[PDB]
RNA sequence: UUUUUUUUUUUUUUAAAAAAAA
RNA sequence: UUUUUUUUAAAAAAAAAAAAAAAAA
């Protein structure tokens, strides 16, 4: 078969920044304790870089990120096997909505639309 | 599907997503254009590759995966298709995907020689309730509020 | 030269193939004419930004210094060794490559103490392009560091002492820049070992093939990204080396790629049987790690009266697939481990009569066992 | 370069016990 | 009330030693 995903192409500098913000975010502080970070080896599909989940509560927000395409990322909502794919704006709505808080500081918080920059 | 057409009427993203973009094909560019190809139409009839369209603005991209590479045999996803031999001259790409609140088929032809073509959405009203959890209103729930 | 760093070059160098919390790329060259007997024109050490830019990176340094030496010095054939902390970046290997495609004078030899990614296709077709510009790249052994530690580090009179688990990385590196290079072994060394005419001449080391499948739910498909021939390590070259017998390494470096719970097979393209102190970690390899199932095609049993036959057994009981070495086998050996250049495989004498020969003293060691 | 642990001490706090001195 | 010894746990840095780093944990 030929299963559908959207990709937002991005370069290899804003996809780093995007892993360096959401590690830092993960395990230096407190603020995103209850995320996932599922490896590159953890996924099975050979064309996939990283799985950040983000548990919305019984759902999790999935950011799939990719390889040798530049790069691409991808956004998911699952919850009991049902897939819905989630445009930039409304994963950081999801994001601040349910997660953080609401200016610049010297990590900037995770935000999908900085990573699609474009 | 009445307030599903509603807010399909008034979500931002779709008034470029369906506008019938023109769609082209990004893969090996530094290559034979000749190469090209051919290499969409073993791509298109083999087994094991992707396929990538990319609208006028360089920042979205449907690819098409493979059902082994995720390991997941599902049933209900098969209405997407690379069809050759219902037009000659011209192949056609239909996939079933279900965005944001509503589940649309985009459909999009592409010539084999221009590599570029026609891309577009379509709302189908089976997958409205085909879809036994339907937690379209857990999803409604969770993107109007605001802190 | 001026020596930089003399401490942070003991975990800044370190062998280990992950190895987070850094933020400097370290490059550490030397340069030459042809003859390396001579002593050295010049040698700088440079200290290129990781992740910080691309631009600016010691590649780019060396780039860069190379240019302003040149243009002030003469032009004649150059044989320059590196020794970098990283592997080339993306960017930095599709310039450098370009450059050694530049001027075909300049000959590198880049040497690595860790690869930089890879695990993906971005940076593995990078370093391919690198590679094949014309750069011989290796791994670096306790001679390169010690070659390090006295040119290129400040010491006090101390001598380079090897961290713990240098070697055991330094194989586990090796055999997936071997991978990753598509690096294949020579016709001569194939048909000088692999061939299974009875060992009367020559024939010390044992040699491997290995090659990872997925078993999908559909069917088994390859994948291309592990392939490569993993031979077996001198034994203490100079003592301080583990010399891994029985591809230890393959066993070592099954749990290196981070194998997924998906269950599959590996295929071992083995020149000889596995012994009595190499199939007992197999045995209990293939014991605790049920998902993964290792196939076995040997060419020549090993048979020393080391009691092989009861790890033959063990091994065989658990779960992996012995079988011996076929023309479809070797003919498989031939075409993707052996850079064959486009000659076609050339069998030997009695290919079928020692097949046959070897699989019946197989079935006659195996299969006997409570009759 | 950094997190998680094991085993030993230097000085302090607290508690218990043995001995000597006023 | 003062002094010497042993022990139960902690604290500032240190040397003895290990594991995870999938890469600005
Ligand atoms: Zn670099
Ligand atoms: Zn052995």
């Amino acid at each position: 078969r030929w299963q559908v995903m959207i990709v937002w192409q991005v370069d290899r500098m804003r996809i780093n920044t995007w892993k360096r913000l959401v590690k830092h975010h993960m395990y230096i502080s407190r603020k995103a304790k209850d995320w996932f970070y599922r490896h590159h080896y953890e996924s099975t599909n050979p064309k996939i870089s990283s799985e950040v989940h983000i548990p919305l509560g019984d759902a999790k927000l999935v950011i799939t990120t990719y390889w040798g395409l530049g790069q691409g990322v991808s956004i998911e909502w699952r919850k009991k096997r049902y897939s819905t794919q989630v445009d930039p704006d409304l994963a950081d709505q999801l994001i601040h909505l349910h997660y953080f808080d609401c200016k610049q500081i010297k990590p900037p918080l995770p935000s999908v639309r900085k990573l699609t920059e474009d | 599907v009445p307030d599903q057409r509603s807010k399909f009427e008034n979500e931002e993203f779709f008034r470029k997503l369906s506008r019938e973009c023109e769609i082209k094909y990004t893969g090996f560019r530094d290559r034979p254009h000749e190469e090209r190809q051919a290499r969409f139409q073993n791509a298109c009839r083999d087994g094991r590759s992707e396929i990538a369209f990319v609208a006028t603005g360089t920042n979205l991209s449907l690819q098409f995966f493979p059902a082994s590479w995720q390991g997941e045999q599902r049933q209900t996803p098969s209405r997407e298709y690379v069809d050759l031999e219902r037009e000659a001259g011209k192949v056609y790409l239909k996939a079933p995907m279900i965005l944001n609140g509503v589940c649309v088929i985009w459909k999009g032809w592409i010539d084999l020689q221009r590599l570029d073509g026609m891309g577009c959405l379509e709302f189908d009203e089976e997958r409205a309730q085909q879809e036994d959890a339907l937690a379209q209103q857990a999803f409604e729930e969770a993107r109007r509020r605001t802190r | 030269v001026e020596p930089m760093d003399p401490r942070t070059f003991v975990s800044n160098f370190n062998n280990r193939p992950i190895l987070s919390g850094l933020d400097t790329v370290w490059l550490c060259c030397e340069v030459k004419t042809k003859d390396p007997s001579g002593p050295p024109l010049d040698a700088k050490i440079f200290q290129g930004k990781v992740y910080p830019k691309a631009k600016y990176h010691p590649e780019m340094r060396f780039l860069r210094w190379f240019h302003k030496w040149r243009q002030l010095h003469h032009d004649q054939e150059y044989k320059v060794t590196w020794y970098v902390s990283w592997s080339p970046c993306t960017r930095c290997a599709n310039s450098v490559a370009t450059f050694l495609a530049k001027d075909p004078k300049v000959t590198l030899t880049i040497f690595v103490a860790r690869l930089y990614y890879f695990w993906d296709p971005d940076y593995q077709q990078a370093l391919r392009i690198l590679a094949e510009a014309g750069a011989t790249m290796k791994i670096m052994n306790y001679n390169e560091f010690q070659d390090c530690w006295n040119k290129f580090v400040d010491g006090r009179g101390k001598p380079f002492k090897p961290w713990n688990n240098l070697p055991k990385h330094y194989t586990l590196l090796q055999a997936t820049l071997g991978e990753l290079l598509r690096h294949l072994m020579d016709p001569g060394t194939f048909t000088s070992n692999f061939n299974n005419k009875p060992w009367v001449s020559g024939q010390h080391e044992t040699y491997l093939c290995y090659k990872v499948e997925r078993l999908h739910n559909d069917t088994w498909v390859p994948l291309n990204q592990h392939r490569g021939f993993l031979r077996n390590q001198a034994p203490n070259i100079h003592g301080f080396p583990k010399g891994r017998h029985a591809q230890l390494c393959f066993l070592d470096l099954i749990p290196f790629w981070k194998l997924d719970g998906q269950q599959y097979r590996v295929t071992c393209f083995t020149s000889w049987s596995p012994c009595f102190s190499c199939a007992q970690e197999m045995a209990k390899f293939i014991s605790n790690n049920e998902h993964v199932s290792l196939c076995i095609f040997a060419a020549r049993i090993y048979d020393d009266q080391g009691r092989y036959q009861e790890g033959l057994r063990t091994l065989h009981r658990d779960g992996a697939k012995i079988a011996m070495m076929n023309y479809s086998e070797f003919e498989y050996c031939w075409d993707t481990f052996v850079d064959r250049q486009g000659r076609p495989f050339q069998p030997w004498d009695g290919l079928d009569e020692h097949s046959q020969a070897l699989s019946g003293r197989l079935r006659a060691i195996l299969q006997n066992q409570g009759n």
